[PDB]
This record gives structure tokens, C-alpha cells and sequence, in this order.
DNA sequence: ATCAATATCCACCTGCAGATTCTACCAAAAGTGTATTTGGAAACTGCTCCATCAAAAGGCATGTTCAGCTGAATTCAGCTGAACATGCCTTTTGATGGAGCAGTTTCCAAATACACTTTTGGTAGAATCTGCAGGTGGATATTGAT
DNA sequence: ATCAATATCCACCTGCAGATTCTACCAAAAGTGTATTTGGAAACTGCTCCATCAAAAGGCATGTTCAGCTGAATTCAGCTGAACATGCCTTTTGATGGAGCAGTTTCCAAATACACTTTTGGTAGAATCTGCAGGTGGATATTGA
């Protein structure tokens, strides 16, 4: 395939833009965009990491809805939706 | 005019229009491979169900989303509107994330 | 004739699998009788709660079917359902709209 | 090889028509239902076995998981689980 | 006469507190509050000695952390008094209200 | 008897946690939160005791209640 | 002849393999589980004792208290996110005063 | 009957810090945490035994429930004696 | 920054009692020997689902301009909360005694567990429906310049 | 005090992707006939848990003084929001190949089930012991001059 690097700022300043919004954030410093980043890289590496230990422990190549599903669980950040 | 809206007027039109909606904020396929990279270094050669890396972008938004409301408590209790890195890091340290 | 358990209790949730699911659980070695309907009841009402507050929602928005964005707004607006619902985020759920008092303008 | 799942989608439907015979729910929106179901349905086993533990009880009675109720629910919503369960036990029994 | 510059006490206060393990506030006042709470629960119960210690290490050790946390607020908001105003932001980011 | 949690005893608590200065108004408030502490955390723990029949609070009980609000505790 | 013997073990296998099969934990419970999750048990107490020995004997005291754990697990990064949650009896707090606090 | 971890945990106390001792409450605080780890440690092995549909806890359930529940460095000594011990004593 | 006069900590010292740790032994478990069940590893292999790639296209992310107004800096002072000497009473603590009451037995009638056999109630495709998503337009604000 | 300027609101429109129904098998409840437990249910302790009762002594409550902390008000350098212009690349749509779940089967290696025999770990005394606890005597940290 392409080789992957430095995707992290595929997450664009707009949308971390958008996602203050939501939150009700009307003034953003300039330096959250690259904090948030930061923050978000962490919380999907944490997440992963278990969703895939599910997955290994099953042995299967594929992680499945279900691991990320149970690695949020264990997190305490529980997801409705999509597997249980 | 040009007519012009004043500033910080725009920001609470956004605030207003993505509270009201669902949609997912961040790209689709960037986010996809963000993940994807991630992934790979725990583990090489993994594959992952369409309906994964959805699960995966939902929780992520969420806890963002969650942590700038948050954060935003901070900025106005600290006397200003603008949210900051100084905002974040306290909102996680009393979320005990990383104290 | 054949009659349902839940007949019996005339509940709709299925008492016989909740009863299943609590000997397969492993939550205990012996599963009384009373236990299985017992909470069967009481997740059809939790059911039922939550249904109820959503419709609304989906009437208050001119809308004849149920979307995550109504069960959101039901579980958050609701004090205590919210509580119970603290930890968990709904997919698509959104956000109950509010802007800050200092935000605001003047 | 068919490979049966089986959820409480039926289940919350027919609740459904209950509350509002007029409305209907969405599969995103099913889903959801499901998980909640599931979710507390782990939540008052679970409780409930550590009740049966702490007492050094073999076995679940009807009357633990009501115990667990208390302790899961708040309020009002766990007021009125206890009154649906109970009411369904009694009648249960007595037939 | 010497008087003590207002706030060296303070520090003094906080740097021989944290040395010390020993619990704070008086026991019995304590114990007779938990009973009075208990009693609205249940009436006529009674507590293991060492059940009210239970209750009484766990309070004390929330209230400690509370004020921890409520610090970093009154800190954060150019402050060095903490004010009810920032135990309601700590609590409320906890997620206890 | 929520008054028996004396405004030098919060002051203390606050000390070991770090504060310097504290408004007036905290104790009230200090005494607030407290009271509403131990009123989740025993309610749980009574139900526990209620369940299990006895008449007595075992330091137990406490324990098991202290587990189901988060706030784990060791030594008993 | 005891099993821990042969796994070479202070904690009792046995202890935890009864208390595996009375747990609820599941259906059957593996000869290796025992073992394994005994042991994991006995490294971590191994851990724990050392750096509050260390603290113990670091206060001059011969005699570990909680306060000597408290420091220790405290101190510790890895230990302290094990044991975030949880709070030590008699504890106290790590001594931290923040620097605006501090005499200018 | 009331049994405890206490003389295990003592033990294992002597051989670190021969020449030091642990108070009764020190020794409970002990107790408490091998208890807490040993419920965390089994649960989440339940756990991985129910989603992967199986009926019986392998040493193995035990290991990958210990690289979830521990992190860094305490995780792989953690998982290191686990899988010693056992490959000891099945020889 | 010293000089000096308080008040504080702070080691060096040192005495017995509340704990610790060591003993001396008995039911509870754990370890064994046998004899059976059975869970799920290995071995195919059907066949969704995931990875990929090609294409057109407009939704949007980037960069740059500008300048509105927020964050940060200062300055001031009214007044809140620390430091304190004061006077007094609720917490300590220490038995002392009696009893409400956890905790044990020992049967056992009621409730569960099992083992098989019927009997529906569900779940997974199909055949049929129909909210509503995605557009269009006027009416209705809300804003921001004068 | 005005009013264009622009965005926001609400009802009408209408095929179609996402329900709602409609059906046939069959996985798993339901019905029955026994084979075990289980948790009570009276009796009874040994205890932990209330109750006083009784002195004293820290520890708490107070009224005082004022030191310096929090707020308010004034400023203004420039950070960040609002607009456009540009054109990159995330979306949409669909096609294929085949990695790798998953349903079946097959059956040993492993775990479960008793019947006993042994060894251990919890208790209650019995013989040590680290610190609590004061008690000097001496820099140390504060603060005013
Ligand atoms: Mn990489």
C-alpha cells in the first residue's frame, strides 16, 4: 500500500474548530488546535491498544465493533450502539 | 456594503447550528487512517470492520467534545472567553486523567 | 394448553431468556425462579420510560419515528435517567443545545 | 450456516406500541435500546451476584436483584422498578 | 510584642499537616453525625467501632483531595482563596454534579 | 450535629490539602458536601446491612457501599 | 510437594485455585490460571514492600506503617496508576505546596 | 476459620527487607490490595473467557486480562513471573 | 543585608508498654489416586467483508487581509480573613456491666437442579411500504451601518 | 431612530433507501418426572455495642487589629475572528479479489468428580520489642529596626 505518517494532523484546525462549537466554545486560542490534537492522539492510542488486546486475545486479524466496544467499556467511556 | 457581522457573532451562529445536529465533525477519511496508523504500530498488518473505525470516531468526538465544554467552564472561570492549553490541562488534571 | 412465563407476569420482555442469560452469566450458581421475571419487569419498565420520553421528543420535532437524537435529549433533559445514563454516550446522540451566560451578547 | 443472534429488538418494539401506538424507532436508534437493556440488565446481575457473594449465599432470589435495584436506580425510577418487579413476582407466583 | 506577617502561620500549618497521618476532624462529634444520618435510612442501628473509622478515613481523605483540586482552581483563577465559587467547578468537572 | 465538623477542623482539612487561604463562606459550604457524602455512601451501605438482615453496621458494609461509589478504601 | 513449591511460590496456589472455583468467575478454571494469577499476585505485594521498606527505612524505622506505603505507592508513577482509585487508610498525602503559595 | 493473605504477604516481606516488619494496619492495607488485584485481575479474565465464548479460564485469560489491567514496566514483570512460575511448575 | 529578639523546628537522648512476633496445637483444606466427561484445538472451506483502486466533483481546508475587542498589565483601596490572646466546655478515655445480637447447629419442606421430549416463539431472509432527506421559496428575524 | 443585508425558519414536495410486514424452519423455552440441595427456622451462646458515669484538658469559640488580597476601573498591544480567493482532496459510486472470520466435525489433552489421607494455616497464649513521648540544648526561620 502508502506508507502512513504523521496523520495526526489529518484532524484539521476547522474541524477541531467544529467540535469546540459543539462543546460551546466561543473564543479559541491558537494553541489548542495543536493541545487537542495532542489530547485526542493520547485517548485513541489508550483505545486501541485494549481494542486491540481483544482482539489478539480472539486471535483474529480483524478488530472487530465489539473490541472497540469492550476497550471503551473498560475505559469507562461506554458506547451505545454498536455491539450489545 | 460589504456587510460585515461582528466578531464573535459568526462563533455563536456555529455554537447554535452544531449543538442542533448530529453529523460528525471530523473527516471521515482522515480519521480512518489517524487510526489506522495507530493501529498498526501496536499491531502490524491489522484490519478493521467498517463499523470499528465509526465506533472508534463516535467515542473520540464525544470525549472531545466533552472535554471543551469542560474546558470552556474553566476559560470562564478564569474571567476569560478564550479557551486555552492552560484550560485544558487543568480540566483533565481534576478529571484525574493525568494528574 | 402452552403458556409464557411472561404471560404469567404479563410482561413483554422475555422471561425465559432473562433466566438463560442469568444461569449462562455465571453471576451466581443457583437462579431462583423469582429473580429472572423479577428483573425481566424491571428492565421492560426502564424500557418503557425511555421510550416514553423520546416520542415526545419526536412529536415536539414534528417527527413520526424515534432517532438517537431524541433518546439523547430524553436521557439528558430527565435529572434521574440522566444520572443513571452518566457514564454512557449515545451514538449520534448530540448535545442538549446551551450557550453560556457570559457568551451571550450585550 | 446460519449463525442466529439473538436481541431484545422484538421486545422493545412491542414496548413500543405500548407508549405511542402512532410512533416507530429507527434500527440506529434500536440498536441504542438494545445496548441500554443490555447495559443494565449487566449492571443489576452483576450487583446482584455481589450481594449473593458478600452474604455467602449459592444462590440469586428473586429478592436480590431488588436489592441491587435499590442501589443501581435513583429515585423515582428505582420507586417504580421495585413496584413493577414485585408486581410481576406476586402474579408470577400465583399461577 | 512579635506577631506573626499574615499567612507564614498558613504554611506552617499546611507543611506540619501533610507530615502528619492522623485524622483531623474530633471523633466523637463525627461519629454522632454518621449516626444521625444513618437513622434516617434506619432506625436503631447500630455500628462496628470500627465501621464509623471506615466512614471516617474515607471522609477525610475526599475532603483532603476535594480541597486539592479546589486549590488548583482558586490558583487558576489568579486566586489564592479558595471560595465556594471553585469546590462547585471542581466538583461539577468531576462529574459529581 | 453537622455543626460538630467545626470550622478549624475544616480549616485543617483544607490545610493538608494544600490551601492557604480560605473565604469565610467555604465552611458552610465544606459542611454541605460533606453531609452529602456520607449520606450516599452510608444509604449503600445500609441497604447492604439491610439486605444481609442484621442490625449491626459491620465495618464491612462500609466498605462494600465505599467500592460502589468509586471512592475504594483499604485497611478494613 | 506443594503445588506453589513446584511453581516455586510464597502465595498459595491452592488459596486462589478454591478461590477461583467459588469466585463465579467462570465455568472451569485452568490448572495454569492458579498459578499464573497467584504469582502475578505475589511480584506485585514484592513490589509494594520493597519501596516501602525503602520509605520505612528511609524514615529511619525498622516497622512499616501506611503512611510508609502511601509515600511509596505515591512516589511511584506506575503504582500510583494501579492504585489511582483506591485510598490508603491513614495515608496522609504526598507533602506538596504549589509555588504562588510560596513567600515572594 | 477468617482467613488472610497476612502470613503469605510476610513472607514474601522477609525476603526484600529481611530486617524490616510491618504494623497489624500496614499488614491489612496489604491484604486489601492483593484482594482488590486478585477481584480486577479475575474479573476481566471472566470477562475474556464470556466474549470469547468459552467455558474455561486458560492461564492464558489470566495473562492478557494482566496486560490490560497493568501498565508499562509493572505490566511486563507482572506477565514475566506469571508465565515463569507456570512453565516452572508444569515442568 | 545584618542586627537582635522571638518562636520554631530539630537531632541527640532515653524510658516501658501497647504491639509484634514467636509458640504450641488442632479442624479445615489441599494433595492424591482413580475414573470420567468434555471443552475447544486442528482441520477444512463456505463466503461475507475488508482493502483497493479508478473517476468526477464540489465541499472545504488553506493562506492572507484587516481591525474589532479581549487578555494582560497597572494601580488603588476598601475590606475580608489571618494571627492571637482569652475564657470556657465538649471531646477524651476508661472502665464497667448488661444485653441486643451476630453467628452456629440441625434438622428438613420448599425450591432448584437436571434429563428428555415435545412445542412454539424468534430470527433471518423476501415482499411491500412510506417517513423524510434534500430542495425550493417566501415570511420572519437579527444584525450592523447611519 | 432608521433599514438594507443576510441568515434563519416552516410548510410544501416526492421518489427511495430504510422500514414494516410476511413467512418458513428450528434453536430453546415449556412441560414432567425425579434427584439434591438450600436457606431458613427454633435454640443459644459468647461478644462486641450501647449506656451511664466521672473527672480534666486540650481544643473551640470570640472579639481585636490590620496586613495584603480580591475587585474594579483604565488602557492598549495585537491576538484571533470574519471574509474571500484558491484549488486540493475527501466524497460518492462500484467493481473485484481473497484474506480470514465462522460454521462443522473430530477427539484427545485437560478439567471435573469423589474417597480418603495429610499438611497447613488460623487461634490463643507466651516471650520480645520498636516507637511514642517528653526533654533538653542549639542552629533556623521570621520580622522589626
Ligand atoms: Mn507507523
Amino acid at each position: 500500500r502508502k506508507v502512513l505518517r504523521d496523520n495526526i494532523q489529518g484532524i484539521t484546525k476547522p474541524a477541531i474548530r467544529r467540535l469546540a462549537r459543539r462543546g460551546g466554545v466561543k473564543r479559541i486560542s491558537g494553541l489548542i488546535y495543536e493541545e487537542t490534537r495532542g489530547v485526542l492522539k493520547v485517548f485513541l492510542e489508550n483505545v486501541i491498544r485494549d481494542a486491540v488486546t481483544y482482539t489478539e486475545h480472539a486471535k483474529r486479524k480483524t478488530v472487530t465493533a465489539m473490541d472497540v466496544v469492550y476497550a471503551l467499556k473498560r475505559q469507562g467511556r461506554t458506547l451505545y450502539g454498536f455491539g450489545g | 456594503k460589504p456587510h460585515r457581522y461582528r466578531p464573535g457573532t459568526v462563533a455563536l451562529r456555529e455554537i447554535r447550528r452544531y449543538q442542533k445536529s448530529t453529523e460528525l465533525l471530523i473527516r471521515k477519511l482522515p480519521f480512518q487512517r489517524l487510526v489506522r496508523e495507530i493501529a498498526q504500530d501496536f499491531k502490524t498488518d491489522l484490519r478493521f470492520q467498517s463499523s470499528a473505525v465509526m465506533a472508534l470516531q463516535e467515542a473520540c468526538e464525544a470525549y472531545l467534545v466533552g472535554l471543551f465544554e469542560d474546558t470552556n467552564l474553566c476559560a470562564i472561570h478564569a474571567k476569560r472567553v478564550t479557551i486555552m492549553p492552560k484550560d485544558i490541562q487543568l480540566a483533565r488534571r481534576i478529571r484525574g486523567e493525568r494528574a | 394448553k402452552a403458556k409464557t412465563r411472561s404471560s404469567r407476569a404479563g410482561l413483554q420482555f422475555p422471561v425465559g431468556r432473562v433466566h438463560r442469560l442469568l444461569r449462562k452469566g455465571n453471576y451466581s450458581e443457583r437462579v431462583g425462579a423469582g429473580a429472572p421475571v423479577y428483573l425481566a419487569a424491571v428492565l421492560e419498565y426502564l424500557t418503557a420510560e425511555i421510550l416514553e420520553l423520546a416520542g415526545n421528543a419526536a412529536r415536539d420535532n414534528k417527527k413520526t419515528r424515534i432517532i438517537p437524537r431524541h433518546l439523547q435529549l430524553a436521557i439528558r433533559n430527565d435529572e434521574e435517567l440522566n444520572k443513571l445514563l452518566g457514564r454512557v454516550t449515545i451514538a449520534q446522540g448530540g448535545v442538549l443545545p446551551n450557550i453560556q451566560a457570559v457568551l451571550l451578547p450585550k | 450456516k446460519r449463525s442466529r443472534k439473538e436481541s431484545y429488538s422484538i421486545y422493545v418494539y412491542k414496548v413500543l406500541k405500548q407508549v405511542h401506538p402512532d410512533t416507530g424507532i429507527s434500527s440506529k436508534a434500536m440498536g441504542i435500546m438494545n445496548s441500554f437493556v443490555n447495559d443494565i440488565f449487566e449492571r443489576i446481575a452483576g450487583e446482584a451476584s455481589r450481594l449473593a457473594h458478600y452474604n455467602k449465599r449459592s444462590t440469586i432470589t428473586s429478592r436480590e436483584i431488588q436489592t441491587a435495584v435499590r442501589l443501581l436506580l435513583p429515585g423515582e425510577l428505582a420507586k417504580h422498578a421495585v413496584s413493577e418487579g414485585t408486581k410481576a413476582v406476586t402474579k408470577y407466583t400465583s399461577a
